[PDB]
């Protein structure tokens, strides 16, 4: 048997201790990055309403079963573009943050039409920091969902477990969303640095 | 609404192991040719109508059982959509019986000798009755299988495949462009008479169940080498890629030495004259040259099949002995070529079978060279038609040529470990094909 | 069974659809009864008139793919009796098809026949590339149109008129039939109702039913699937058949003599024995 | 409405005249593909007269038109047969009849 | 009555953690304790091995602390893996499970 996984956080009820980095001063050097993916995130979801079949819309409501507030760029507000740029914010505090310093190789620069998928394939070395990433996705996830449980002292939220135990399908949602990040690096040309191990080594 | 009865004959189908068809890159040949001469039939044996029909069918799908089946039973060539009968007065297809006009139309008799060309281009079927033209062609027909001829019959009916050369000798001559069907038997089989997935046989003591019969595929005739696009050999590889077109060369030319070749400016195999066969450096470059490219995949398929190889050895490749000819065992030049020793040599049964895998490899990338140039399989070779009785994948070729690509790849194998080059044998990954 | 405002039906459902164990695979499916084309062909609000309905040759039936069936896997259409195609990676490049070409002492080409053993249309072929939402909340109701005395086949989208079409030969026998890889627990469902102006399946397979334009669903009709193998009794005999080789330039000689005969028992709707 | 089709070929010199039995081997089918009558199975030959209508009027002109030792096939129209009144029990009206006919001799 | 509840596993897995959750219970008398861990012990004995994925979820994360409360699902895990060892060892799996 050889472990699709093979890395441990080999770390130590179940308390998921988060990265600490408002403490740190975040370097702004790549702010071109920062800022414009930021809300980038935020316009891959007008074209998640193109495929929801459900246009945008302006006002306020519940019928829509969409974002009512999604609105083109000429009559779009930036009230909510400079509050959606937080979770990026912290996003990028959190990769920074584990000793992976990050160099723009390169130097350039209503519908997104620069499509960010997630179906394609990547490297080992740099797709197990996107994963690592997504651990911290969940066990902030984990914080802030214990902290209010924590008032009551019994009982547990079921996806309360450690990243690596919960399965694939409970895991896609923070997969997904640290590999679409590690997308948009790849295509644009972001080094991220901080093993080589065959199959035949990894058997049990 | 109520079941009806009546009495009907057997019906068998009798067919060659000549299978043929059409696939992208495929080896085989396009047009095909064989005649059907009647002997003997009895109209009427029984209440009812002989049955004789000649035509082609496909392999995957044509399983008429005896007995029962579409319609009131008999079911022979024509009577489903994978066969394509001609009676004589009907063209079969689909148990549809369609009236075709030939000169003297009548029912199969004797003396009576049937055409059947097959064109898979097309693709299309026609025939042909003591040779005048039959005034109708099945086309546009599937092509997700083999075509083999095939004879439908009752009891009472005796006649004879032509297959042409020694199986049976053309009584008209075949349209231009087409082949007999003699030329399309695989290296590894006799041409014989069969039935056709037979669960049932006579033996020794007694009548022996048979199970389905392994039956090959349109695609097994298409060679499927491995990816080399991935061009990027480790630079001691690509130095000593050129020295391996070398030494190879040079075994090349001594076994040719052992058939008896000698030195000359002409490259022949009968007059068994050879440029190289003097040594690998008085060989002419670009002579040398026309197997560099070969040369140069041979290590890259090292590195495609997964096999790790590096330079681990420098000064075994500075020190090696020399094996030269004997000087008895001497060409018109007289020289002694001297390929590389490696009597020492030594390979694991693991690095056995990784040559094994090359020479199929080796085989296959020159196998689908050939048919981007036009080649076909033959059995009979034909240098001016570009038909090659070896224009085959690897599994379907014959053992003794088998073994001597084999022999080649070993050797070719054996220069590099007599350089000190670490081979790593890639750990083998089962795979199951279901043929069927 | 029929309504007011819907005809009698056949329905399919998955019994294990979503569970564990759950065997999802290429399903062929078709009715019992087959209609038969006549043996010959002709020479070249919302109320169905009394004089039109009674004359027609046109006859209708309609496959409904409830929302949550991918259309894309959901193939209608007919199949010949002789149709024994069990492929699991089944699309319309599989369908059996030949043309018989028959001409003049000279080329001049004067009857090209077409033949296959199955008639259907792809569900693919009647979604508009929207950007998502596949899975519509309209079901697909795709029709099927044959004319018995002209052999002409025609098919409707959603009402709309396709533009694929079959030409059949006369005494032609076809079964309805749908193949479909299940993708929802409610997968397809044969509808055996009626247009205007044109008569139900009903009253093309019973004979009693032929002037009846109410659309009915006798039991003998009934949903049938391909099942891939069958017991078949061995024979007690065999044709004894000689194979040799009767030399270089005589060729490969075949020959059987004695005579073999069975009682056939032969079904004539599926028009086998 | 008799049309015959030649599937073996005869003598070609002598054929039927009025008041000369033919005895032929014969095998009829309705036109869809249903047979319903065949001298074979009872393994004896048909024989009638020319000209004395004892057979239907589709064979009085089939049987004419072949040659003693010919295979032909008949195809005879409703109205050459039984038509409208039909045969109850064996042939339906309005049918029309095939028929796999050989001329085994005169006499 | 265990033995096919896959149609409900939602409940059942639920009612495993539950009475799991009551084991590692302060304020338990020895006598109540055992009474808990038979009726764990029992449940895993029949409840197939696909439904017991969760429950051994939590068990990684509590067992290897090995400390007093450690002893009960050692003897779980151990009664579990040799009753089930088919499904994780054999390619094909255990029988109809
Ligand atoms: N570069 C190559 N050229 C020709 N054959 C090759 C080559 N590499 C491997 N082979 C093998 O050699 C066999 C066919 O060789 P071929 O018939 O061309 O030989 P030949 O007639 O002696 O050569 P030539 O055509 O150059 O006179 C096949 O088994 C094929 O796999
Ligand atoms: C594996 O590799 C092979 C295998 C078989 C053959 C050749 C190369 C050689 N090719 C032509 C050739 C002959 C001699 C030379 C040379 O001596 O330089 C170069 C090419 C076809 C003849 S059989």
């Amino acid at each position: 048997y050889v472990d699709a996984s093979y890395s441990s956080k080999a770390e130590k009820n179940f308390d998921p201790r988060p990265v600490e980095t408002l403490n740190v001063i975040i370097p702004e050097k790549l702010d071109s990055f920062i800022n414009k993916f930021a809300e980038y995130t935020h316009e891959k979801w007008a074209f998640d309403k193109i495929q929801n079949n459900w246009s945008y819309g302006e006002n306020v409501d519940e019928e829509l079963k969409t974002h009512p507030m999604l609105r083109p760029y000429k009559t779009f507000s930036e009230k909510d573009k400079e509050i959606y740029r937080w979770p990026i914010k912290e996003s990028l505090k959190a990769m920074i943050a584990w000793e992976w310093t990050i160099e723009k190789a390169r130097e350039g620069e209503y519908n997104p039409q620069p499509p960010d998928l997630s179906g394609v394939t990547l490297s080992r070395e740099l797709q197990a920091m996107a994963e690592q990433l997504a651990e911290n996705y969940h066990n902030t996830w984990g914080r802030k969902k214990k902290q209010e449980l924590e008032a009551k002292g019994g009982g547990t939220h079921p996806l309360l477990v450690p990243y690596d135990t919960l399965t694939a399908k409970e895991k896609a949602r923070d997969r997904e969303k640290a590999q679409e990040l590690l997308k948009f690096l790849q295509m644009n040309g972001y080094a991220v640095t901080r093993l080589d191990t065959s199959s035949i080594e990894k058997r049990f | 609404l109520l079941l009806q009865t009546n009495l009907i004959n057997y019906v068998t189908s009798i067919r060659p192991n000549i299978f043929v068809g059409r696939a992208e890159g495929s080896t085989q040949y396009g047009k095909w040719y064989f005649e059907v001469m009647v002997d003997e039939v009895v109209p009427f044996l029984t209440a009812q109508a002989t049955h004789l029909r000649v035509g082609w069918a496909l392999t995957e799908g044509y399983s008429p059982y005896p007995g029962g089946g579409e319609g009131w039973g008999g079911n022979g060539v024509g009577d489903d959509l994978y066969s394509y009968g001609f009676d004589g007065l009907h063209l079969w297809t689909g148990h549809v019986a369609r009236p075709v006009t030939s000169p003297g139309q009548h029912l199969l008799a004797p003396e009576d000798v049937v055409s059947c060309c097959l064109d898979l281009s097309v693709p299309s079927i026609s025939f042909r009755i003591n040779g005048c033209p039959v005034q109708g062609v099945f086309e546009a027909f599937n092509l997700d299988g083999l075509f083999f001829p095939v004879v439908s019959f009752s009891a009472g009916v005796k006649v004879r495949f032509l297959l042409g050369g020694r199986h049976g000798e053309f009584k008209f001559l075949p349209p231009p462009g087409y082949a007999p069907c003699h030329e399309a038997v695989l290296p590894r089989e006799r041409l014989r008479l069969e039935p056709i997935k037979e669960y049932r046989r006579e033996g020794p003591r007694g009548p022996h169940l048979v199970g389905p019969s392994r039956c090959l595929s349109h695609t097994d005739f298409v060679p499927c080498p491995v990816d080399t696009v991935q061009i990027v050999l480790p630079p001691h590889l690509e130095r000593i890629r050129e020295k391996l077109a070398e030494n190879i060369h040079e075994l090349w030319a001594l076994t040719r030495i052992e058939q008896g070749w000698t030195y000359g400016p002409v490259r022949d195999d009968n007059k068994r004259l050879h440029p190289c066969l003097v040594n690998f450096h008085s060989l002419p470059e670009p002579e040398r040259n026309y197997n560099l490219q070969m040369s140069g995949e041979t290590l890259k398929t090292l590195l495609a099949l997964g096999c790790h190889v590096g330079m681990a050895d420098e000064k075994a490749e500075d020190n090696l002995k020399k094996t030269k000819l004997p000087k008895t065992y001497m060409m018109s030049n007289g020289y002694k070529p001297a390929p590389l020793d490696l009597s020492h040599v030594r390979l694991t049964p693991a690095q056995t079978t990784l040559v094994d895998r090359l020479a199929e490899n080796g085989h296959n990338v020159w196998a689908r060279d050939r048919v981007a140039q036009g080649w076909s399989y033959s059995a009979v070779q034909d240098i001016p038609a570009r038909r090659n009785p070896r224009l085959v994948p690897y599994r379907l070729l014959d053992e003794a040529t088998k073994r001597s690509n084999r022999d080649s790849l070993c050797q070719a194998v054996r220069t590099l470990l007599g350089y000190g080059y670490n081979i790593e044998p890639p750990d083998q990954e089962p795979s199951q094909v279901e043929n069927q | 069974d029929g309504t007011v405002d819907t005809p009698p039906c056949l329905r399919l459902a998955h019994r294990t659809w979503g569970s564990q164990n759950s065997l999802v695979e290429m399903l062929f499916l078709r009715l019992s009864l087959p209609v038969q084309f006549h043996q010959h062909f002709r020479c070249t609000d919302n109320r169905d008139d009394p004089e039109i309905i009674l004359n027609t040759t046109t006859y209708y039936y309609s496959v409904r793919v409830f929302a949550g069936q991918e259309p894309s896997c959901v193939w209608v259409g007919w199949v010949t009796p002789d149709y024994h195609q069990h492929d699991m990676n089944f699309d319309l490049s599989k369908v059996r098809a030949v043309t018989v070409t028959m001409g003049d002492e000279q080329g001049n080409v004067h009857s090209s026949l077409k033949c296959s053993n199955c008639y259907m249309v792809w569900g693919g072929d009647f979604v508009s590339p929207g950007q998502q939402g596949r899975i519509s909340h309209t079901d697909l109701v795709i029709g099927c149109l044959v004319d018995l005395a002209t052999g002409l086949m025609t098919f409707t989208a959603n009402g709309k008129e396709s533009n694929t079409f079959f030409q059949v030969e006369p005494n032609t026998k076809l079964f309805p039939a749908v193949f479909v890889l299940p993708t929802h627990q409610n997968v397809i469902q044969f509808e055996l109702g009626k247009q205007k102006n044109i008569m139900p399946l009903s009253a093309a397979m019973f004979l009693s039913e032929r002037k009846n334009p109410a659309p009915q669903c006798p039991p003998r009709l009934e949903v049938q699937m391909l099942m891939p193998v069958s017991w078949s009794r061995m024979p007690n005999h065999f044709l004894q058949v000689e194979t040799r080789r009767a030399g270089e330039r005589l060729g490969w000689a075949v020959q059987c003599q004695d005579p073999l005969t069975m009682m056939a028992l032969h079904i004539p709707e599926e028009n086998r024995c | 409405g008799v049309q015959v089709e030649t599937i073996s070929p005869g003598d070609g010199r002598t054929f039927p005249k009025r008041g000369q039995t033919c005895v032929v081997h014969y095998t009829g089918m309705l036109e869809d593909g249903k047979k319903f009558d065949s001298s074979r199975d009872r393994n004896k030959p048909f024989k009638f007269m020319l000209g004395k209508q004892e057979v239907i009027r589709g064979w009085e002109e089939g049987v004419a038109q072949m040659s003693v030792g010919q295979r032909a096939k008949l195809t005879i129209s409703p109205d050459y047969a039984y038509g409208a009144t039909g045969h109850p029990g064996i042939i339906p009206p309005h049918a029309t009849l095939v028929f796999d006919v050989e001329l085994l001799k005169l006499e | 009555l265990f033995a096919g509840t896959e149609h409900r596993a939602i409940m059942v897995d639920s009612m495993l953690h539950t009475v799991y959750r009551l084991s590692r219970g302060r304020s338990l008398t020895k006598a109540q304790r055992d009474v808990i861990e038979d009726c764990l012990m029992a449940l895993c004995r029949y409840i197939r091995p696909s439904m017991l994925q969760h429950l051994l979820r939590r068990l990684v994360f509590d067992v290897p602390i090995l400390n007093e409360f450690a002893k009960m699902p050692l003897k779980l895990l151990t009664n579990h893996y040799e009753r089930c060892w088919k499904y994780y060892c054999l390619p094909t799996g255990w029988a109809n499970f």
